[PDB]
């Protein structure tokens, strides 16, 4: 069937069909282009007209121009031909390598997998990052949210957790460059060519990428996400092996949202938000899942604007989560990094009954005296230290003690830092915090507890600092 | 006998900057199109019964009736080495009394940015000759630095020593190392701009700049325009093995400009009253700044765009907006300037992205660790505060920052060659400043540079040469200042 | 030809033309009232229709009223004969005195001085009141703004330099009243008949004023000050002369903008303000300007709704302003007068290249000092400043007579007072605080710096202490 464009305002395009109108979601195909313009249906307006978003620039369209339907929502190559190549929205290759050597495809609109599909299994995934395996702790095949305003280190961890997590997986890895820079998508994609991870000779790649990056249009943006997480749901459920999903960042989807909510002729919510944001997220999330069939490890970066949490954005994302990392720009301006929030941080798994009474124990512990300091600081602003009983004062400098060795020097980082790159294993982690609580380190100086691995670290650099 | 309203139309109605066009049934969308009396427009809303078309001039000379014609394109502007020492309008138009601008090429102002193959890594410096800066934040080719604070906090200045700071570079041989500079002013008032340039012909700077200015009394279109305007004439550089420097005056006018035409247009506003996608405005200007492989020739655009804050907000709407776009921001503070802290650099709340791969080895050895160092000063200053027993670590920490803090203050218009920044912050980090008065170090810093520079032109020499310091410098280094120190003392 | 009127609410009023239809900014004249009413066209509505702003109220206007296009936006008397004189938005005269027979007419829509026509020339103005002359001194030609919340000292302000500046300056002065008090216009005419600035006998006056005051309707309110603009413009560019421009005040400006936005049907933007008042203000400002063709020093009060400074109305006219005199309500009630904020101050002849080194260092030592007393503002409200450290108690009796010292009686002030005004030459305000900085009156109590002139005066009062 075929169409014709009747009106354009940005990336919002209606068009008209005199017979067979294309159902909601579907693609159309924009004839007269030099490059492939889908839009995707959104609405019918009446008067046999159908309002749409374009998945590229709409400059250089006319009213009059035909309009395709294809019969069918985006359709995306998928399958382990995507590994190692690079993808955009509509699933064209973008690496210059030629097409997507597949002939398997996947609509990028997806039901989301019923109450019967839905696993509980939850074990703890190490890290090797001290503040998260501590305090908040992952857990394989559940759904890990990274949250923080802009510059406090979304990025960094997730491509720390790459690091930490994937070049040592068993399974494959989709990462989704979602509304971000392009740069970032160039240094991760020839890093992974440096580390093997990605290989453009054999087939021994272990990555497939999607991106859309904030250089495209709302369309682009709203809809990348869908198809990174189709890649993702077919290794899922036509394999059954288990699946890394990472994505930066998936704010910009209800971004991308709110950029054209007005032109698709909604009245604003709160904070000029689409009324829609909760159920539009709702569909897209509730994809991002371990299932009966197969195992989904989801890690999202997630941007919160003008770093308020309460941002109707970041806090619909929270109920969506299993383990929730909190960064706070207060935090990173003290160059305390990774910039996690102990006291806004939380996972499923931190129970006793999972990690065990010792672990949950030092969390606890460590969690109360920086309570306690957090809120003494204040008083001691004002009043002074010599103000403090003895027990007060101790816990203030185990607090400034502990908020130090919660900083740890990435290998990612190592141009930020100036340190070499530390992993600790979850037992040090454990043992570390222990012992400062427990006043075993109370002679030694602040700053041996800061930006370093292990605790044998912060002992060797304070008898360093001695001269 | 005319029933054409394919190529043609007419106004329905005129106001604010916004024509309503019945006809023009072949328009394309963002095609400029042509009013009766010659002004020009942009078709940005296509109805089914009107086009809206915002006018590139004073809405007085357009009236209900008038024809309207196509064009057949898009926006576009004068491009290549010719603009060069010129000041020019929103679209190329020389508006410096020189005399009309005569470039062989012309580009778009609209095209989309590099994707990911064209690029590679930003590893090249790009100067700025600000020991801040350079030590702490340091820029690279193809980056792109927010300059970001409230009202007379310092951010042109930043801008204009860095523009300065290239003369070192361009009067010589090595294209590869020199950096043309395009200067955006967008909603500022002329006679700013007029001492803009005043200061940029002074300081032989100009013959290498391009001045792009969309003024206050500049209809909202072409405000809007000027920063992708002055973008492609910086592409021209980019494609072609050379390196820009792009700097935008401000963004948050733009975003004022924007704003405006879009309420006019009577598309619905999101917040602050500002367009669902002002995000996209910024967004889609920025990522043209980048560093291209050299399949690409190699050349680079990079990018200072300027962000003006209310009461030092860092984390407001439009702030965080533009802070989420750039690789990294230079934050300066009305608080820290009035302190004597100028440049005004907020040390913990500024960043870069891309960190040392954008420093010479040379600053890299000196600077490596000095950023995570005084952010981490800062928080033991203030917790410090009152004279409570401290041990000799937190003093040795508090001593070091004083002394740090006062190394990275600078002056205006005299943009510092890199070896001369490495000498200086040398003293500071090897420890050379521990046991001077804090209020004695700038006098310790002028008298060591003018030494240097005096007596050591071989040292320095090596250092620029090189782009490290050997064992030998290091030697040298430190016999210089021992002996220096030694004398100063007394 | 001829128009009717087809709709009317307040300000804005609709006209349908059968032949011809008026460009936008054209006046046309409503036929039949008692005083001339003026409808400016501000859009095309489209069917023959034209939507207006009003320069008069508009009751007694009926639906089908003839009105006729003058084929010409407002046109106003300008030269030498409106000097002396009063006129309205329209250059109507106001003063009882008859016509205004200038050679000339002018539109008061103008386009702004063009790029190449700016003057880079920077020379000080001393106005020998220390915390504008110290700290953030106005140039000669510049744009100079006083920005103010209700009741802080605007308008005394712009008195006192009426009073320091005008006299020592040779040329002419226009002041335009821009929704500010009739009443204060009837005091400055009948004071400058006193002074014999304006003379009623004579061609010898040096003062033309134009009022559009607070009585008036927002298209009058929103006009004004093109008016006084075009008269300011005449004298700097048909004559090449020095010119002196005071407005109170330019926010009225905007604010009456804000109130026929409202009724033109605008999508609002923040503050419920005009999508349009960032550029309907640069077309504004941008003629208020110096070029090489002759100079005007202008001096604008500047309205602070609720004391908010981020307001988009002040907040937009900051980057307008070579020099900004920002006045504080927490001083003003500290008895600090004038109430200017030492902090919030600036100027861009404040330049060590321009006023010298010395001039630029006392400046940023006071800045210093008192920056430093006030980020110790949160401790002292609760503890005092008996609790402070013996370095930081030394900086807070310092800035504290500092603060004092940049108060000064104004001789438009008196009755308030109670004091003689003072004028204290640049080089002894540069003198006084440099002393002060210096430690060399730590023994002087602080009431001894409070409301002098010269620091001579604060010794003087010390010694009848103690």
């Amino acid at each position: 069937t075929t169409g014709r464009i009747v009106a354009v305002i940005g990336a919002v395009v209606d068009v008209q069909f005199d017979e067979g109108l294309p159902p909601i979601l579907n693609a159309l195909e924009v004839q007269g282009r030099e490059t492939r313009l889908v839009l995707e249906v959104a609405q019918h307006l009446g008067e046999s007209t159908v309002r749409t978003i374009a998945m590229d620039g709409t400059e250089g369209l006319v009213r009059g121009q035909k309009v395709l339907d294809s019969g069918a929502p985006i359709r995306i190559p998928v399958g382990p031909e995507t590994l190692g190549r690079i993808m955009n929205v509509i699933g064209e290759p973008i690496d210059e390598r030629g097409p997507i050597k597949t002939k398997q495809f996947a609509a990028i609109h997806a039901e989301a997998p019923e109450f019967v599909e839905m696993s509980v299994e939850q074990e703890i995934l190490v890290t090797g990052i001290k503040v998260v395996d501590l305090l908040a702790p992952y857990a394989k095949g559940g759904k890990i949210g990274l949250f923080g305003g802009a510059g406090v280190g979304k990025t960094v961890l997730i491509m720390e957790l790459i690091n930490n997590v994937a070049k040592a997986h068993g399974g494959y890895s989709v990462f989704a460059g979602v509304g971000e820079r392009t740069r970032e998508g160039n240094d991760l994609y020839h890093e992974m060519i440096e580390s093997g991870v990605i290989n453009l000779k054999d087939a021994t790649s272990k990555v497939a990428l999607v991106y859309g990056q904030m250089n495209e249009p709302p369309g682009a943006r709203a809809r990348v996400a869908l198809t990174g997480l189709t890649v993702a749901e077919y290794f899922r459920d036509q394999e059954g092996q288990d699946v890394l999903l990472f994505i930066d960042n998936i704010f910009r989807f209800t971004q991308a949202g709110s950029e054209v909510s007005a032109l698709l002729g909604r009245i604003p919510s709160a904070v000029g938000y689409q009324p829609t944001l909760a159920t539009d997220m709702g569909t897209m999330q509730e994809r991002i899942t371990t299932t009966k069939k197969g195992s989904i490890t989801s890690v999202q970066a997630i941007y919160v604007p003008a770093d308020d949490l309460t941002d109707p954005a970041p806090a619909t994302t929270f109920a969506h989560l299993d383990a929730t990392t909190v960064l706070s720009r207060a935090i990173a301006e003290l160059g305390i990094y990774p910039a996690v929030d102990p006291l806004d941080s939380t996972s499923r798994i931190m129970d006793p009954n999972i990690v065990g009474s010792e672990h949950y124990d030092v969390a606890r512990g460590v969690q109360k005296i920086l309570q306690d300091y957090k809120s003494l600081q204040d008083i001691i602003a004002i009043l002074g230290m010599d103000e403090l009983s003895e027990e007060d004062k101790l816990t203030v400098s185990r607090a400034r003690k502990i908020q130090r060795f919660l900083s740890q020097p990435f290998q990612v980082a190592e141009v930020f830092t100036g340190h070499l790159g530390k992993l600790v294993p979850l037992k040090e982690t454990i043992k570390g915090f222990q012992q400062i609580l427990a006043g075993e380190y109370d002679h030694l100086p602040e700053q041996a507890f800061y930006m370093v691995g292990p605790i044998e670290e912060a002992v060797a650099k304070a008898d360093k600092l001695a001269e | 006998t005319s029933v054409d309203l394919e190529e043609t139309g007419r106004v329905l109605s005129i106001g604010d900057g916004i024509a309503r066009v019945h006809g023009l049934r072949n328009v394309q969308a963002e095609e400029m199109v042509e009013f009766s009396s010659g002004l020009k427009g942009m078709s940005l809303n296509l109805e089914p019964d009107n086009v809206g078309v915002v006018v590139f001039g004073n809405d007085k000379l357009i009236k209900e009736g008038d024809i309207v014609k196509r064009t057949g394109a898009i926006v576009d502007v004068p491009v290549g080495e010719e603009l060069l020492g010129r000041v020019v309008d929103a679209l190329g138009n020389a508006i410096d009394g020189k005399g009309p601008i005569g470039s062989k090429a012309r580009r778009r102002v609209g095209l989309k940015a590099p994707g990911i193959i064209p690029r590679i890594s930003v590893r090249e410096p790009m100067q700025t000759g600000i020991k801040a800066v350079d030590s702490l934040v340091p820029i690279g080719r193809g980056q792109r630095e927010l300059i970001i604070g409230d009202r007379q906090t310092g951010k042109t200045s930043i801008a204009i020593d860095t523009i300065i700071n290239q003369k070192r570079f361009n009067d010589g041989t090595d294209e590869k190392k020199k950096l043309y500079c395009i200067y955006v002013a967008i909603g500022q008032k002329r006679s700013t701009v007029a001492q803009l340039v005043k200061r940029l012909t002074d300081a032989d700077a100009m013959k290498y700049t391009i001045v792009v200015s969309a003024t206050a009394s500049d209809a909202a279109p072409l405000q809007y325009l000027a920063p992708y305007s002055g973008c492609s004439m910086g592409e021209y550089f980019r494609d072609n093995g050379k390196h820009a420097l792009i700097i935008y005056d401000d963004l948050s006018k733009q975003a004022v400009a924007y704003r405006q035409m879009s309420l006019l247009l009577r598309r619905p506003p999101g917040r602050e009253a500002y367009p669902g996608d002002v995000f996209y405005l910024h967004s889609r200007l920025l990522e043209r700044a980048a560093k291209m492989n050299d399949a690409f020739g190699g050349g680079s655009l990079t990018a200072l765009p300027v962000i003006e804050t209310q009461a030092g907000d860092v984390s407001a709407y439009i702030p965080t907006n533009v802070i989420s776009i750039t690789d990294g921001q230079i934050f300066l503070e009305t608080e820290l300037f009035y302190k004597g802290i100028r440049p005004a650099i907020n040390v913990g709340l500024s960043v870069s992205r891309v960190g040392s791969a954008a420093q010479t080895r040379a600053m890299k050895q000196v600077a490596g660790t000095m950023k995570l160092e005084l952010a981490q000063y800062r928080e033991v200053a203030a917790f410090a505060q009152f004279g409570s027993d401290l041990d000799a670590a937190t003093q040795q920490l508090l001593s070091r920052g004083v002394r740090l803090t006062e190394l990275l203050k600078q002056g205006q218009y005299s943009p510092m060659a890199i070896e001369e920044q490495v000498a200086v912050i040398y003293a500071g980090v090897r420890g050379y400043l521990d046991k001077l008065e804090p209020s004695k170090i700038t006098k310790f810093e002028n008298a060591f540079l003018s030494h240097v520079i005096s007596q050591h032109q071989a040292l320095l020499s090596k250092i620029r040469t090189d782009g490290k310091i050997s064992e030998e410098s290091d030697a040298k280094l430190k016999e210089i200042v021992t002996n220096f120190l030694a004398g100063f003392e007394a």
